[PDB]
């Protein structure tokens, strides 16, 4: 009994989202505050998750797509398809079955462009400043839109570099 | 119940052409036309919502008493069955599902059209406005007309189903009769005997159809000493009372279209 | 046979789903059956069926060839079907498996925010997942 | 393990501070997060009778859905004159990511809410009837005495 201890993040989330929503009715707000928000949670996390792992750092795109889908394996628990590979290898698709913010939250949110995954945004963003990936992202797929199955898009593009010390 | 069905089919059987004494089945059937009175059937109504009532099941032995009140539509004595019925209809908004209250409700149209209680027929009708949105938009305007023509007292348009007897019966009717939702606040009450409170009420109809934006009433109120959207002009205090008095209107019997919602809609203060 | 599924909060019947083994009810049994199910809540509850462990109460109630259980959860939310005959074949531990089912997708709905408790099951995604029920017990 | 996801989501539910709510968060975390609780509650302690009534103690109900989410019990239990009573805790599982310095009391409250308010039960002592206050006298003293809503 009791094994799954989470399925209380899909609903803390949701009021989340919700209360977002309540404030501020326009859909996008509750993206990209939420995203930001994301942001800082995924600076807290990435630093635990190199304390676990002692990964050297993500010098390289595969690699760095294996130590996401570790993040994820750890955490969030759901398996990252790495799929989708650009002839330039700078992208990759990740392919979720099962949404791992959510379990279940509901196929319409009554209303489009409610970004479902900002903090996923931020989950996969922050890690990267953080391990100084200066790296934009952005969703190709959302099942919960409607959709059958849940593809990220990640492109990395200036090597965070520290300077003047 | 089922017994006065099958009489009713056993007339339709009759309404056929009606040797093995047939005609003394079909006596039989006479013999059985006389048990047709069916009011045996409300005595056991009575019986079982007494007998319910014994543990003090209400909404068991309520639920009998709809019954016992279609069963008089159904014999066509609407006086008993608007009784009952009267009693059941603040329960069944105080069960707050509308549903079975909006069927019951136009039951109750029914039963006060013939009987022509057409101060409860309204009353049940501007609460079934009230949130009336699982009907027809259509027959809410015709109800709205009926509503503006028993105010002024004429007769209401449901003659499709009234007959000349009744109508004349409730034409007796209002002479004696004596008297959606909006929201009331207030901006500052319990003043310094300086104040000067506002219309703080905000006037909302939830009925999709408008209802003629006619007219304002408000009431003054004694405690301590004497003294979609639509707003219009009121300026309900100007009047520069006396302190530390709450004046809460019990109801607000502002003029819009007609008199009022008066089936007890009415909120406190802020 | 038909079963009518219905979750019940305080006095409404939030969601109530008149189903067959075919299809939906066809028969004008909809406003009947409804007041069946709110008059057996309501007098059971006034009776002590408000109690703590999730309440297990097969046949507490027998129509017309349609006999009906009610289950409890300490969060005061009751669950209604009926089987169309005096007698069929079928179990009850199958009831009890369906009904479990049914608090599974009963908190994976209240999961969404958007539904405020105390409103009808509006999703046509949870509505037909409750209708996979209903295939899974007719 | 899985406890860095809601601290961190934690600390950001406070983070957001509007100007307009003293509540961050509303009941509804507290609804949906016990009701996954009460999945986890298929089998509970108490009679089967119909014909009787068995009360589930909130205390004990709190105590192991704190195992289950807070991860220490009650250090003190008290049970007030009233129907109500008040729960003491030495120490705050999210309060030992803090030192014991009274800084900022009131995120601490903004935590613990999420046993506040909770669907409630007809019987007194039935397992989720909660209408509770949190008063922290001390920063992992972590103090909360109910109220009953009723009465």
């Amino acid at each position: 009994a009791k094994k799954v201890n989470s399925e209380f993040l899909t609903l803390t989330y949701g009021a989340l989202v919700t209360q977002m929503l309540r404030d501020f009715e326009n859909a996008e707000d509750v993206n990209k505050q939420l995203e930001r928000i994301g942001y800082n949670m995924g600076m807290r996390l990435i630093e635990d998750f190199l304390a676990r792992t002692s990964a050297p750092r993500c010098l390289e795109m595969r690699e760095t797509a294996d130590r996401i889908q570790q993040a994820f394996r750890i955490y969030l628990n759901i398996q990252p398809t790495i799929s989708n590979w650009s002839p330039a290898s700078d992208e990759f698709s990740l392919v979720f079955d099962s949404n791992p913010l959510t379990e279940f939250v509901e196929l319409p949110p009554d209303l489009t462009n409610l970004r479902y995954s900002a903090i996923l945004s931020g989950c996969i963003r922050g890690a990267l400043e953080m391990v100084q990936l200066e790296v934009q992202c952005w969703f190709v797929q959302d099942q919960l839109k409607g959709d059958n199955v849940t593809e990220l898009r990640v492109k990395f593009v200036r090597r965070l570099e520290e300077v003047i010390p | 119940m089922k017994r006065r069905d099958a009489a009713m089919e056993a007339y339709a059987a009759m309404q056929a052409s009606s040797v093995a004494e047939q005609q003394a089945n079909m006596q039989l059937c006479d013999q059985e036309r006389s048990y047709n009175h069916s009011a045996a059937i409300i005595a056991l109504l009575s019986q079982a919502m007494a007998q319910f009532k014994i543990y003090k099941c209400l909404r068991f032995r309520k639920k009998l008493a709809i019954d016992m009140a279609e069963e008089y539509l159904k014999s066509g004595d609407h006086a008993k069955a608007l009784t009952l019925y009267s009693l059941m209809l603040p329960d069944y908004r105080q069960e707050k599902w509308t549903t079975i209250f909006t069927d019951v409700l136009l039951k109750t149209l029914r039963c006060a059209l013939l009987s022509g209680s057409v101060a409860d027929y309204i009353a049940c009708s501007v609460e079934a406005l009230s949130l009336r949105h699982q009907s027809d938009q259509s027959e809410r305007i015709l109800i709205l007309e009926n509503l503006w023509q028993v105010f002024q007292g004429v007769p209401p348009m449901p003659k499709t189903q009234l007959t000349p007897e009744a109508q004349a019966l409730w034409t007796s009717a209002l002479a004696n009769v004596k008297s959606v939702e909006m929201c009331a606040t207030f901006e500052r009450v319990q003043l310094s005997n300086d104040d000067l409170l506002q219309l703080q009420l905000i006037v909302r109809v939830l009925t999709d159809i408008p209802l003629r934006i006619r007219s304002f009433h408000v009431i003054l109120a004694d405690a301590g000493n004497p003294q979609s959207y639509y707003q219009l002009f009121c300026s309900t205090e100007a009047q520069q009372f006396h302190e530390n008095t709450q004046l809460r209107i019990v109801r607000l019997e502002a003029h819009m279209g007609t008199d009022q919602v008066a089936a007890l809609l009415t909120c406190s203060s802020n | 046979m038909a079963f009518c599924i219905a979750v019940i909060g305080k006095d409404n019947a939030p969601l109530y789903l008149t189903t067959s083994d075919m299809e939906q009810e066809l028969e004008l049994q909809y406003h009947v059956n409804a007041a069946l199910d709110v008059v057996e809540e309501k007098c059971l509850i006034g009776k002590g069926a408000p109690e703590s462990k999730e309440l297990y109460l097969g046949l507490l109630y027998s129509t017309e060839n349609h006999k009906i259980y009610g289950f409890v959860t300490n969060t005061r939310v009751k669950f209604i079907v009926v089987i169309d005959s005096s007698n069929v074949a079928l179990r009850e531990n199958e009831v009890r498996a369906i009904f479990r089912n049914l608090h599974l997708l009963y908190t994976d709905a209240i999961c969404n925010p958007f539904y405020i408790p105390g409103e009808s099951l509006t999703s046509k995604k949870f509505d037909r997942a409750v209708q996979k029920l209903m295939s899974g017990t007719a | 393990s899985e406890e860095i996801l809601f601290d961190c989501l934690h600390a950001e539910i406070v983070n957001y501070c509007l100007d307009s709510n003293k509540e961050h968060d509303l009941a509804t975390l507290e609804y949906i997060g016990f009701t996954t609780g009460y999945r986890l509650i298929e089998r509970l302690t108490r009679e089967v009778s119909r014909f009787k009534d068995e009360l589930e103690t909130m205390k004990f109900i709190c105590t192991d859905f704190w195992m289950l989410i807070y991860k220490k019990q009650v250090d003190n239990l008290r049970t007030n004159n009233h129907g109500m009573y008040v729960v003491q805790d030495k120490a705050f599982r999210f309060l030992t990511r803090i030192s014991p310095g009274t800084k900022q009391l009131e995120h601490a409250p903004k935590f613990v809410a999420f046993t506040c308010g909770l669907v409630r039960g007809a019987l007194s002592n039935l397992g989720i009837n909660s209408t509770v206050t949190a008063e922290v006298q001390s920063i992992p003293a972590c103090k909360f005495h109910i109220e009953v809503n009723r009465n």
